[PDB]
């Protein structure tokens, strides 16, 4: 039971569905909790003294803001969700969440367009720690966007390749994916000529017949003549574990940035990490 | 007339744009040209190397952000900006080619 | 509890059953029930009414048994009204748009259907009205606003279907039909219109009048989607020839023929469609050359899928399903629904941006957020994609009322319906209203994706969702938009969860150069590209080079305003060109009219009607060169309005205002005036900003008058202050419970020129803001100041702007409000400058010589004073120059010139009312000539003196007054070094100094230091004499001056020589709003109902009502800078009344006056007052006595007191000299900067005379050193006990010795200056001083007796302690003495203040606060207490602790009762009849015999101000202190603070 906090009703339904669940053993969810931290008091107050279903499950989705209770952050388990620490991780986040028989099916390179629309959305946001350099202001980028832009590329391809089995690269719709990404997609969010400009950029150096061959290069020049080659295989596993065996050496240059964007910030993150290591000396 | 040969910081006026349309302005009604059909085109140059024309107006404090600009062109760099010593704004008709 | 909710529900049930007079045959068995219930109505009628007492009737038996069944039925016939309502809603779904009483007058009223005519527009997009037969029985077609009409097929026979349901269905039915028919012949008419190569104009003209707006677009689009398709599949075979190029070129001549159309005159409707057929065509003509340059060749090509394509299949049988709307892989049935005559957008790379986004949207079954800046075609996009799939849109303006449950309603209602809806400023919502509202959206989105699966058929259950617990049927047509304008002010921020069911689009750069050559194409221009390349440059150049103002726009509705104004310039200048060769010749060809026209001219013609008015003066200039250099050689002259000019002359000649013409005096007015004229034409949403001052409200009044003259059509204005009331009274209020709606009072006012009941739609209607704009309260009339022109509230309702009615807001600053306010008004600027002071000083001369000042020898007078005073009113004269000079002075308050004027004005009358009374006083030698001269130059003198610096210190005065005789000729005082501010005039025509009217007076010895003694002093007279000529001309005022420098003492002295004059104190806290004087209003004035409306006068007949407010400037400014009550009062000043709430009338005052006092604004928690307030009163600046005036202030108070032993006779000069010089170096010592409550005033001088007198009176005689024990003992007292730091206190007695024995050197220092200075009444009948050691014992022994009557907690006695219960009992002792213990808590505070208070006799009361505790609890609480002290005549000590303090509304209370005694609307209702009642047996018990209510509540303060006493106790916080300091300004300077600190 999902129930969205703000409204009286609202608290009433929740504590119905909580009462209930109790004895059960549903799962209840309160969404934006730290919209009412006066009756998160109250919450955990009726939860510590309670002995539920062993099935009992209580989720409280909220926004990090001081305004939580600090007992109800005692009283349950922290789960920090957050954008994924690099192009790496992104990609494992993305393959993840998309189910496998969704990937797989009847074309084979629909996995090959999952993981160029996975590097992408990678790429996208990682660009985002950059906020004057990488865009121009700190766009939501999340996972909307490539929901979105799956359900595009699902729709597309089926109306392509009518089931199948294998679809030239030069007879996929690369216009209409292009096109739909920088106009509705992703390219709603932006209000800039420039944001725009470089949206339309990434989308036709990434999205095109030649992303098919063996020697398409995701990202040139990473570091020094080194260069980030295009997975050869054509099912998820190889991408996936193409994926895996990424180096643990990210620069900026994977996402067509200069190397020398990272120095400040890093620079900064180290004399904070300095500084918090001190703090609780 | 001497505030036309006077090099101004565009980060250091109160409102940049409003230079950038007075001297576009002054360029119109020099020429007699009309304002909507002017287009500008910029050549960056050193400060006391430079020569004005009726048309140019000189520009300093405009930091290139990862390129250099040598012989008026530009070139990828890794350093973080580069200054441009002397950036002349020629208003020119527009040609639409 | 029972009689009055069922005799509720029988009232409103019996006024539905007969007013709707055929809802019996349709709700047979209920109205049979409702009949029964009616015959037991009239039972109880005939019965209860026979005797009418309550004891009589209680007796009766069968009566409560009764009454429990008759609640019973009347709640069931209520549920089962409401679930037939709710079924009765199920089908025809369209009865969700109307209200419930709404839905029951169509119930009603279905035997006649001309009343039904009104409900159309709100269930319907375009059905104006339906159209009937002369028999009214059968229904032949529907009708738009526009007159636009459809005729159905086969007409709708109410009589083959009399149920109301039934036959509104069968219309929307054959509503929907008919346009699918009309549809397929247009379509077969226009494909023969395309594939040719020409085109015949008369047949193209003829189709076009045969069709409706919608249809002849519409099927225009559709033969250009076949032909495009067609030529792309011919070119499917790759490498063929195109015949793309020959679908080009039929497009361009059609577009040939549509634009030769608009050259000549076209009926309006004729000349809208061919508007929106030109608009398509330039799309689809752009989309053509698109395609050809890319080179497609075929269908299934993005570059042609992405594009809006129709598809008409007439064949099927299904209404909705013949043509299909496709846009990407997003696919549309068109919903035919009516939607009358819409203006269209020029479709351009962001409405197509929008398009794909927004069906993108749509076929992912989730709703779509166009977001960005203000102006950028949003809501109008959203409107457009819905009338393009011909979808019902309605447009919702969201604000912080739209709840869940609204929220909830109005997605029933689309739901139902089958509606799109576009919530406009939606994050306009609470946060927490948006979270809850995600919940209902997320549900209605999970209800349409399982309606799209194809496993569902329409055959299984219909598809619902949940809203607000219960099942709604969810139409697969229903859409949901939210636009908004993100980061700004007034807005919140939309929840994650939420944000994921919209795909956002940012749209924040309109394609304005595309907008403007299209719309000038369609208008007929010639040449629109140049012109638009021209234009849109030009509004980007102004706003990059004009100057950063609050109320400047250049932006998308600055140019579709400067279109369309160029458009209604174009038309007028051809009928004129017409009407002139009518004149000269005949022949009137429209070609040769169209081919010679400055185009050019016309467009800058509108730029300057549109443009100009709003700029400043700076800014001008700069346009113009804009102007000059975008169009160059082109000048524009504006043509003068004669007969405007002429009418106007006539308004200002008879309102006493000075008219001009171009550089005249007045001329810049009069531009303006005509500015405004023509904003008003072009807008129907306006505002005039401008400097307080400036002439708006002149210039919009004699607009009015003049525009009634010269039209013939009356003019009404309804003047609100939106920010003098709560925005639930401004716009109404929905019940959470009952879910009833009251209106507010602009919702009111607009619904009333709706309703049209007293003919307000044939009258020109102008509702004018005069007060702050905030978007808190302006952006909810965002709909209604757009191109919706709707007022949306919270309860589904919409009121549509009639076009008679214009918005109009009169503010002095925009610098709140966001661009989403300023875009949608036309502004006009009145700086300053357009009212010159030459204007103002005509405008008073000319008042002055007509209006009577009495109500003629007072005119008489009255004209020879103004003779006398006109030149110096000139310009460059001596009053332009005082004030210029004034104004590089530096004064208590921002100087504004028409303060100053009206001061002066004010002055100048009561002059004239002095030279009447002089006459009246010497019938026989009435004044002459030469003795008026000289009066009324000597007083000009003296009025300018004390307007221009009345409100700043001597310095100033004195330098105005210089300034004044070096440039003056006026005879003045020719001393050498008295200012000329130290002189009056007599009415002789002399000047005679202040001082002869201050007289050295002796006090009596028993009057010494009393609350209504005031010594005469020079400022005192002057100061009284100054408030008199305010008063007696009932002018509001303002004192300004440090805090005890004797405001309130010079008020009361200046009140009491005016006897019809009664002084209400009122005293202002930080959380003071206009329900304070609202109470004051009702306790001391009464309503009356007079046929010119409703007038507030005061309870006693003859006497005025005073209303002093004690702090004017605490009340909280909210986050705009605007405080509640000041515009309140400015309202109440300027209009002269206010708007009563209960029923929206407008109260207009009589007999009431305002007198206001403040300290200076730059003080901590003091706000500068509003300049349009100022503008209407007069300060006066009153400063702190200074060393000689208290000098001589307190050296008569000393002397008084000093006869009471006449062997201290000779030390009253020392003494005095003491007083004052430890008074001045403790107040220059502490000082508020290191403590707010380290204040020093007279006040305390006052207080010190007091104690002394009151420790000396019963003395029979007493040595010098004794004398000064008292005076030590009195200054450690109030100098001392409220010092924080030791080091304070020691400097504190260290400097009392040191005074002590510097004016008296012959005294016993130790004798004088033992340091335990104890004084009690405890031990002795008298105040004598006590020593340490017997008063322990004694405090010892009663302590031991406390315990055994009272509390039995042990304490420990310390010398602090001592010295505390000395201090407690002193306050105790007094009449008014209220105690504020500051100090930790546990050392004794509250202990020590009951035990003192035991011995004085007093009754302790505390309040008990629990959990539950509230604001009625305290007043319960205040009533008892103040019963029990007032009638009853009870001596109580009212203890109370911050940590009681749970609400602002307890402090505010406890300031109101601490400053005045008594709460004025505590006892309101059967409470004051009671304390009445109680008030009536006290006073016989004292030995009184009053009757008035008036006299009787007099008394009950006088009884409460004695004996109650309140000690708060608090705990020594810094910033908490600061905090009271201005939330209750009565516990600072009412009560005696006392620092206990911790135990040290
Ligand atoms: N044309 C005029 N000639 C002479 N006096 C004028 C004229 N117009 C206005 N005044 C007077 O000058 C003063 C300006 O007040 P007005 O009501 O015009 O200002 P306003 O713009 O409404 O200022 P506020 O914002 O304070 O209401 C008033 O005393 C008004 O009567
Ligand atoms: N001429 C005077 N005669 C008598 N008292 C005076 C005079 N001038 C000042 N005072 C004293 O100044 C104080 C002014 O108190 P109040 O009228 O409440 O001032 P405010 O309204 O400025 O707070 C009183 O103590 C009053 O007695
Ligand atoms: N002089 C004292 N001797 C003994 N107990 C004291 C003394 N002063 C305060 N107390 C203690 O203070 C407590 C009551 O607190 P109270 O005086 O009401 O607090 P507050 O000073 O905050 O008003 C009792 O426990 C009492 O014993
Ligand atoms: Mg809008």
């Amino acid at each position: 039971t999902s129930i969205a906090i703000g409204s009286a009703e609202g608290f009433n339904q929740a504590d119905k569905a909580i009462n209930t669940a109790v004895k059960s053993g549903r799962w209840v969810m309160l969404k934006n909790v730290h919209l009412a931290p006066g009756w998160l008091m109250q919450l955990e107050k009726k939860l510590h003294s309670l002995q539920p279903h062993a099935c009992f499950r209580l989720f409280l989705t909220m926004e990090i803001n001081p305004k939580v209770p600090v007992n109800l952050l005692r009283a349950g388990r922290i789960f920090v969700f957050e954008p994924p620490p690099g192009v790496k991780a992104n990609m494992l986040r993305t393959f993840s969440s998309i189910p496998v028989s969704r990937i797989c099916k009847s074309p084979n390179e629909r996995a090959r367009l999952y993981f160029l629309l996975a590097w992408f959305h990678a790429i996208i946001q990682e660009r985002l720690r950059y906020a004057p350099l990488g865009w121009s202001k700190k766009y939501e980028f999340g996972e909307s966007d490539l929901r979105s832009a799956c359900d595009t590329v699902d729709t597309w391809l089926d109306d392509t390749a009518k089931g199948r089995q294998n679809i030239s690269p030069d007879k996929i719709p690369w216009s209409a994916l292009k096109t739909l990404m920088a106009q509705s997609i992703y390219g709603g969010r932006v209000d800039n000529e420039f944001d725009q400009r470089l949206l339309n950029t990434f989308l036709e150096r990434l999205f095109t017949t030649r992303s098919f061959d063996s020697e398409f290069k995701l990202a040139c020049k990473v570091d020094g003549h080194k260069d980030i080659q295009m997975p050869d295989g054509i099912r998820r596993e190889e991408f996936v574990q193409w994926v895996e065996l990424l180096p643990d050496t990210q620069t900026p240059s994977w996402l067509g940035l200069p190397n020398n964007a990272e120095r400040v910030l890093l620079t900064t993150q180290g004399v904070d990490m300095i500084s918090k290591m001190l703090k609780m000396q | 007339k001497e505030l036309k040969n006077i090099h101004v910081c565009l980060g250091g006026l109160f409102v940049p744009e409003a230079y950038i349309t007075a001297t576009r302005q002054y360029v119109a009604q020099a020429n007699s040209w009309s304002l909507e059909e002017l287009c500008l085109e910029v050549n960056v140059t050193t400060s006391q190397g430079a020569t004005l024309d009726a048309c140019s107006f000189g520009v300093t404090g405009l930091k290139l952000q990862g390129a250099t600009c040598n012989n008026n062109k530009l070139s990828l760099s890794n350093a973080i900006s580069t200054a441009l010593p002397l950036t002349q704004l020629r208003w020119v008709k527009q040609t639409n080619t | 509890d029972v009689w009055i909710d069922v005799q509720r529900r029988w009232v409103y049930l019996e006024g539905i059953f007969t007013g709707s007079a055929d809802i019996k045959h349709l709700l047979p068995v209920e109205t049979q029930r409702f009949q029964s219930i009616s015959t037991e109505f009239l039972a109880l009628m005939k019965k209860v009414s026979k005797s009418p007492l309550v004891m009589d009737v209680l007796n009766i038996q069968g009566v409560q048994r009764s009454l429990e069944r008759l609640a019973d039925l009347l709640g069931k016939i209520q549920k089962a009204l409401g679930e037939y309502l709710e079924r009765e809603r199920s089908s025809f779904p369209r009865f969700y748009f109307v209200g419930d009483e709404d839905l029951l007058e169509i119930i009603g009223n279905s035997k006649n259907v001309a009343k039904l005519q009104k409900h159309f527009k709100k269930m319907f997009a375009g059905v104006s009205s339906i159209i009937l037969n002369e028999d009214n029985s059968v229904v032949l077609g529907i009708s738009s606003r526009e007159g636009e009409e459809v005729m159905f097929k086969t007409p709708v026979s109410i009589t083959e279907h009399p149920k109301i349901n039934e036959w509104l269905t069968l219309v929307e039915k054959e509503m929907r039909v008919t346009l699918a028919k009309l549809l397929a012949e247009s379509v077969t008419e226009v494909e023969i219109f395309g594939k040719a190569t020409s085109i015949d104009p008369n047949t193209y003209i003829t189709w076009i009048d045969k069709y409706q707006a919608q249809l002849v677009v519409l099927s225009a689009q559709i033969a250009w989607s076949e032909n495009v398709e067609t030529a792309l599949s011919s070119m499917g075979g790759g490498g063929d020839a195109a015949p793309l190029h020959s679908v080009l070129s039929n497009v361009e001549v059609t577009l040939n023929v549509l634009a030769d159309s608009v050259l000549m005159e076209q009926p309006p409707l004729r000349r809208r469609k061919l508007e929106h057929l030109i608009t398509e065509l330039v799309h689809q003509r752009d989309v053509t050359r698109s395609l050809i340059k890319s080179k497609i060749d075929n269908a299934k090509s993005f570059e042609w899928l992405s594009q809006m394509r129709f598809y008409f299949d007439p064949k099927q049988t299904d209404v909705l399903q013949q043509l299909s709307i496709q846009m990407a892989n997003a696919k549309f049935n068109y919903g035919f629904e009516y939607l009358g005559v819409q203006d269209k957008l020029v479709q351009t790379p962001l409405t197509d941006r929008c398009y794909l986004t927004m069906t993108q949207a749509l076929e992912a079954r989730l709703g779509g957020s166009p977001f960005g800046p203000a102006g950028t075609g949003k809501t109008e996009s959203v409107k457009a994609l819905g009338h393009q799939l011909g979808r019902f849109v309605l447009v919702f303006n969201c604000d912080e009322t739209f709840d869940f449950q609204a929220m909830g309603r109005i997605f029933v209602g689309l739901c139902q319906v089958g509606a799109w809806g576009c919530f406009d400023e939606f994050n306009r919502l609470e946060e927490r209203m948006l979270s809850a509202v995600s919940q209902q959206v997320q549900c209605i989105q999970e209800a349409l994706r399982e309606h799209s699966n194809p496993n569902y058929d329409k055959t299984s259950a219909p598809i619902t969702c949940e809203l607000l617990n219960k099942q709604v049927k969810v139409s697969p047509d229903m859409a949901i938009f939210i636009t908004m304008n993100p980061g700004y002010a007034g807005r919140s921020n939309l929840p994650d969860n939420l944000k994921k069911l919209f795909r956002s689009l940012a749209m924040t750069k309109p394609d304005r150069q595309l907008i403007a050559q299209v719309m000038l194409y369609s208008q007929g221009f010639r040449t629109a590209e140049v012109l638009a390349n021209k234009i849109v440059p030009f509004f980007k150049l102004c706003d990059e080079q004009l100057s950063s103002q609050s109320h400047y726009d250049f932006g998308l509705r600055a140019l579709k305003s400067v279109l369309v104004s160029a458009g209604n310039v174009k038309r007028e200048r051809i009928q004129k060109i017409k009407r002139e060769k009518e004149e000269r010749g005949e022949a009137v060809d429209e070609g040769e009219i169209a081919e010679n026209l400055p185009e050019q001219e016309i467009l800058i013609q509108s730029v300057c009607e549109t443009m100009v008015p709003k700029l400043v003066a700076e800014d001008i200039p700069l346009l113009f060169s804009l102007l000059s250099d975008v169009f160059p050689g082109v000048q524009y002259h504006r043509g003068e309005m004669t007969a405007l000019r002429e009418e106007l002359k006539k308004v200002c000649q008879e309102m006493y205002l000075t008219y001009g013409d171009g550089e005249e005096v007045g001329g810049m007015w009069v531009e303006k005036v005509l500015q405004l004229y023509q904003i008003t034409q072009i807008n129907h949403g306006l505002m005039m900003v401008g400097p307080s001052g400036s002439g708006k409200s002149m210039a919009w009044r004699v607009l009015l008058k003049a525009l009634e003259r010269l039209e013939g059509v009356e003019g009404v204005a309804h003047i609100i202050d939106p920010k003098a009331i709560s925005k639930d009274h401004l716009y109404g209020t929905l019940d959470p419970n009952t879910r009833e709606w009251t209106d507010g009072l602009f919702t009111h006012v607009l619904r009333k020129i709706i309703d049209s009941v007293r003919g307000e739609l044939q009258k020109r209607q102008w509702i004018v803001f005069d007060g702050d704009v905030d978007p808190e309260w302006v952006e909810n009339l965002n709909s209604v100041l757009d191109d919706n022109k709707l007022l949306t509230l919270p309860n589904g309702e919409r009121l549509s702007l009639p076009p008679n009615v214009r918005i109009m807001f009169e503010v002095q600053d925009l610098k709140y409000a966001t661009l989403a306010t300023v875009s949608r008004c036309g502004m006009v600027w009145f700086s300053e400058d357009v009212l010159s002071t030459d204007m103002i000083f005509n405008n008073f001369l000319a008042r002055l010589r007509s209006i009577p000042l009495d109500e003629s020898p007072m005119l008489q007078i009255q004209r020879d004073a103004a003779t006398i005073m006109q030149p110096y009113f000139t310009s460059n004269g001596l009053v332009t120059k005082a004030l210029e000079h004034a104004f590089q002075l530096e004064h208590i308050m921002d100087l504004t010139r028409l303060r100053c004027l009206g001061s002066l004005f004010s002055m100048l009358h009561q002059a004239c009312r002095n030279v009447a009374q002089y006459n009246a006083n010497h019938p026989d030698f009435p004044m002459q000539i030469e003795q008026l001269e000289r009066y009324i130059q000597r007083y000009l003198v003296y009025a300018i003196l004390w307007s221009l610096s009345g409100d700043s210190r001597l310095k100033m005065r004195a330098e105005l007054g210089e300034y004044i005789r070096r440039i003056t000729t006026v005879p003045l005082p020719t001393a050498p070094n008295i200012p000329i501010i130290d002189y009056e005039v007599s009415i002789s025509g002399e000047w005679s100094p202040w001082q002869a009217k201050v007289p050295q007076i002796e006090v009596e010895t028993h009057k010494v230091a009393a609350p209504d003694v005031v010594v005469p002093t020079l400022d005192t007279v002057r100061h009284e004499a100054l408030l008199y000529t305010w008063l007696a001309e009932h002018k509001p005022l303002v004192l300004c001056g440090p805090p005890g420098s004797g405001k309130t003492m010079t008020l009361f002295s200046a009140l009491r020589a005016l006897p019809d004059m009664e002084v209400v104190g009122l005293n202002f806290s930080s959380a003071t709003t206009p329900e304070l004087l609202l109470k004051t209003f009702d306790h001391y004035c009464e309503y009356r109902r007079t046929p010119n409306g409703v007038v507030l006068a005061p309870v006693q007949l003859g006497k005025w009502l005073v209303l002093f407010c004690d702090e004017i400037n605490l009340p909280d400014m909210d986050k705009y800078g605007t405080q509640r009550v000041i515009s309140f009062i400015r309202q109440m000043v300027e209009h002269g009344g206010f708007y009563r709430t209960s029923d929206q009338t407008w109260v207009k005052l009589e007999r009431i006056q305002f007198v206001g006092a403040c300290n200076p604004p730059t003080d901590p928690g003091r706000k500068p007052l509003s300049h349009r307030f100022l503008r209407h009163v007069p300060v006066v600046y009153v400063d702190y006595p200074g060393p000689a005036s208290l000098t001589q202030i307190y050296g008569t108070f000393n002397r008084a007191m000093l006869r009471l032993i006449p062997s201290l006779r000779t030390y009253a000069e020392p003494l005095t000299a003491a007083m004052v010089e430890f008074y001045t170096m403790s107040q220059e010592r502490f000082t508020q900067d290191t403590q707010p409550h380290y204040i020093y005033s007279p006040r305390e001088m006052t207080r010190w005379v007091r104690g002394i007198f009151e420790a000396l009176r019963p003395l029979e005689t007493l040595p010098v050193e004794g004398l000064i024990r008292i005076w030590a003992h009195e200054a450690l007292r109030l100098f001392q006990d409220r010092l924080v730091e030791d080091e304070e206190r020691r400097w504190t007695d260290e400097n009392i010795d040191t005074v002590a024995l510097k004016h008296f050197p012959n005294i016993d220092r130790e004798k004088a200056m033992s340091r335990p200075i104890l004084y009690s009444n405890w031990l002795s009948k008298d105040y004598i001083p006590v020593d340490q050691e017997e008063l322990r014992d004694y405090v010892k022994a009663r302590l031991k007796v406390f315990y055994e009557e009272e509390l039995d907690v042990p304490l420990v006695l310390f010398n602090e302690v001592l010295d505390h219960v000395l201090r407690i009992d002193r306050i105790f002792r007094q009449p008014q003495g209220h105690l504020l213990l500051i100090g930790v808590s546990g050392a004794g505070k509250t202990t020590l203040s009951r035990f003192v208070a035991w011995m004085n006799g007093l009754s302790v009361y505390q309040i008990k606060v629990h959990r539950k505790y509230t604001g009625e609890d305290f007043d319960e609480d205040l009533r008892t207490v103040l019963r029990r002290s007032g009638c009853k005549n009870e001596k109580i000590a009212f203890i109370m602790d911050e940590s009681n303090v749970l609400d602002s509304g307890f402090l505010e209370r406890m300031n109101t009762l601490l400053a005045n005694g008594e709460v004025p609307g505590l006892f309101e209702g059967d409470e004051y009849a009671t304390l009445m009642t109680q008030c009536k047996e006290g006073a016989q018990k004292e030995g009184l015999m009053l009757d008035s209510h008036e006299e009787l509540y007099k008394w009950f303060t006088s009884q409460v101000i004695r004996n109650l006493h309140v000690v708060f106790t608090m705990n020594p916080s810094s910033e908490g202190l600061k905090d009271r300091a201005a939330t209750s300004p009565a516990l600072f300077n009412r009560c005696v603070l006392n620092w206990f600190g911790d135990w040290s």
